[PDB]
């Protein structure tokens, strides 16, 4: 079984930071050397697992997400980072591992008249929990006056938009971030990856490993039959 | 209904996945003891729409044996969980018309099953919080069509939850004749093994409570040593309990199934203490 | 529905001083960049001054250097444009405008190009004898 | 014959971002400790950041906290200095330097004392309008 | 990559040095180690 990554990575319009998409896929081949052609980048910061080793390691669940930010806060999406752009918008867990990719996106994420489809939050009550998304649009109380009106003095709109123009230089140039998050755990026991092995031999004295037990001997065909639920075979004194 | 009835030779299952041929094997495992009593819960017809209170909550100690016999498909559903509230997870198994859904997470409110004296009237839950592991597969109960009278399918189940794994053992026996709990012996085939990892302290049974001897069984397991007869062919043919009769104990210790004439020394009789006196000296 | 309110202006003698004030209702300051644009009758609109988003780098045009000052306070959420030493050619209507981010002089861009998202009604400043 | 090469630098606008890279030819990383030292005309050279030998504890100076980041890629044997939001006083030439051992903040010693065994030619970065 | 050349990536120098600034504190501070390995058996022993 197989999953495509090219359609997962890219979207027609990348969502804003305050509301990001996230896709969870499993039970497919963990081939990661194909994404070099469907996405332009320069870094490919895969901190935990080497890119050439990903073809054999087994992963239970993975997360894929993407979002657009400004170029001044490219490195702010990292564990142990603080700031207004990270604590109230999107912050990584302190034990994060995976592959974070950032690209300078000016040809596809900028307009001469000013692209205004990108949104973030700047005022909020307190720091938010890791991997939590807030989409509420309520006026922040930043003054002694009660913020019961729609807008006014000491009542600031939290959702702030980016102003992007190709005439700008670097730093304020928009960037696109694609994050592939990995985790390693147990219990489903069916989302295991590349554990496949091959080349049975017969009528020779060899070593064998069958789903957990090892042994040494010769293997032959017998005129037995098992019930469809039975797996092992045993006799007197607990011998396979 | 709270009537008690003994269960003759039911409540056995394959302890493991291995294959044994023409041997007697002694195992120590949770089982339903031979000639043990079980209770009969019965759901009343309930012509009026107010209440019946036919569905109580059960203690769920160390595994539950379940059995049913009926022509229709009124029995459908089982909910598990230590609390069944808004704070802790709860497991669910609902059979569809030709499918099942096993969904474990928080269920805030389950007031009552819908009671309309059927097409799409099971709405037992209102709010669903964050959760995962919505398992869908081939339906468990398959419909054995009865005909010509006195022939209904007998559904037999064992539910266990140990070391983070939930195991269901099941078998459908078409032959029941005129006795609700007839003679004979039958092993139970394993079907699924679901890893969840929650503890189960309570459970409740879902019924088609629109309108309906109890034809509904429940039994409690204990860790009892059995001796099983594996034929030449893969199937358990007979079983002997080890703590039912002195003949059963000498069959277990002799490890064979049949016994000959004579005397056999089986175990040891010891007298347990009744109290525990403490006698220290009087120094304040 | 964010409005920008302007106060000040009027009849001022040459050599006098004034203080235009622009207050944001919906948005807050020190997050956007607020600039001033003046327009004369029979002419096209030309910018005056700006403050960037963080801290604030003050940029001034060629004809307004050394005379006009800009300041911003977040206690009253108000930008202040101080007129000193007005000449006779400064008879114009003034508008305050705001754009998100550090719009003023980022990269090869400069705030002469009037593409600010928020605008205002504007006030008239007239010098005469 | 161990030579350290730097790539990057040039004319960058204030408020911009850039990525300097230093690569070792003879020696290898994740065994040495690598730091950055900047120098400007009219003043003496001051360090920027460092990475130790094992895993890497990132130390930063007082003037460059929160803005500058350092990373090390052993797949390319290259250390990367990412600098963002540059102010006008950051016009300087940067040198990468490697030293044996976990030299950066071990005991009462700290890497302000420029005594690293390996040096480089450095690259110039200029912020201007 | 073949390492017939002296320097370059994937082709390093085998010996590696390490420094003893006096300001270091008992984590990399030097230690002289003399090991005396012994052999004791019924044999023509020479050291007593
Ligand atoms: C054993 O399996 C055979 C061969 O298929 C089958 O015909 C028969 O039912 C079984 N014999 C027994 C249980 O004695």
């Amino acid at each position: 079984n197989l999953c495509p990554f090219d359609e997962v990575f890219n979207a027609t319009r990348f969502a804003s930071v305050y509301a990001w998409n996230r896709k969870r896929i499993s039970n497919c081949v963990a081939d990661y050397s194909v994404l070099y052609n469907f996405a332009p980048f320069f870094a490919f910061k895969c901190y935990g697992v080497s890119p050439t080793k990903l073809n054999d390691l087994c992963f239970t669940n993975v997360y894929a997400d993407s979002f657009v930010i400004r170029g001044n806060e490219v490195s702010q999406i990292a564990p142990g980072q603080t700031g207004n752009i990270a604590d109230y918008n999107y912050k990584l867990p302190d034990d994060f591992t995976g592959c974070v990719i950032a690209w300078n996106s000016n040809k596809l994420d900028s307009k001469v008249g000013g692209n205004y489809n990108y949104r973030y939050r700047l005022f909020r009550k307190s720091n938010l929990k890791p991997f939590e998304r807030d989409i509420s649009t309520e006026i922040y109380q930043a003054g002694n006056k009660p913020c019961n009106g729609v807008a006014g003095v000491n009542c600031y709109f939290p959702l702030q938009s980016y102003g992007f123009r190709p005439t700008y230089g670097v730093g304020h140039q928009p960037y696109r971030v694609v994050v592939l998050s990995f985790e390693l755990l147990h219990a489903p026991a069916t989302v295991c990856g590349p554990k496949k092995s091959t080349n049975l031999v017969k009528n020779k004295c060899v070593n064998f490993n069958f789903n957990g037990l090892t042994g040494t001997g010769v293997l032959t065909e017998s005129n037995k039959k098992f019930l469809p639920f039975q797996q092992f075979g045993r006799d007197i004194a607990d011998t396979t | 209904t709270q009537s008690y009835t003994n269960s003759f030779t039911r409540g056995v299952y394959y302890p493991d996945k291995v294959f044994r041929s023409s041997v007697l094997h002694s195992t120590q495992d949770l089982f339903l003891p031979f000639f043990s009593n079980v209770t009969w819960f019965h759901a009343i017809s309930g012509t009026n729409g107010t209440k019946r209170f036919d569905n109580p909550v059960l203690p769920f100690n160390d595994g539950v044996y379940f059995a049913s016999t009926e022509k229709s498909n009124i029995i459908r559903g089982w909910i598990f969980g230590t609390t069944l509230d808004s704070k802790t997870q709860s497991l669910l198994i609902v059979n569809n018309a030709t499918n099942v859904v096993i969904k474990v997470c928080e269920f805030q409110f389950c007031n009552d099953p819908f009671l309309d004296v059927m097409e799409s009237e099971f709405r037992v839950y209102s709010s669903a919080n964050n959760c995962t592991f919505e398992y869908v597969s081939q339906p468990f109960l398959m419909d054995l069509e009865g005909k010509q009278g006195n022939f209904k399918n007998l559904r037999e189940f064992v539910f266990k939850n140990i070391d983070g794994y939930f195991k269901i053992y099941s078998k459908h026996t078409p032959i029941n004749l005129g006795r609700d709990l007839p003679q004979g012996f039958s092993a139970l085939e394993p079907l699924v093994d679901l890893p969840i990892g929650i503890n189960i302290t309570r459970f409740q049974t879902l019924l088609a409570l629109h309108r309906s001897a109890a034809a509904y069984y429940v039994g409690y397991l204990q860790p009892r040593t059995f001796l099983l007869k594996y034929n030449e062919n893969g199937t358990i043919t007979d079983a002997v309990d080890c703590a039912l009769d002195p003949l059963s104990e000498t069959k277990c210790t002799l490890k064979s199934f049949t016994v000959e004439k004579g005397i056999y020394q089986t175990s040891n009789f010891r007298v347990q203490p009744t109290e525990s006196i403490v006698r220290f000296p009087n120094i304040t | 529905q964010v409005q920008l309110q302007e106060s000040g202006g009027g009849l001022v003698q040459p050599g006098g001083s004034l203080r235009l004030s622009c207050t944001a209702s919906g948005i807050a300051l020190h997050t956007h960049a607020t600039g001033w644009f003046r327009q004369a009758p029979g002419k096209e609109r030309e910018g005056v001054s700006c403050i960037s988003s963080g801290d604030g780098t003050t940029y001034y045009e060629d004809s307004v250097e050394g005379r006009f000052t800009i300041s911003r306070d977040n206690a009253k959420n108000t930008v202040y444009l101080q007129m000193n030493s007005l000449k006779l050619e400064d008879t114009a209507v003034y508008y305050c405008a705001a754009d998100p981010g550090a719009v003023c002089h980022s990269g090869s861009y400069y705030y002469t190009d009037d593409d600010f998202y928020y605008r205002g009604q504007g006030t008239q400043v007239t010098v005469s004898s």
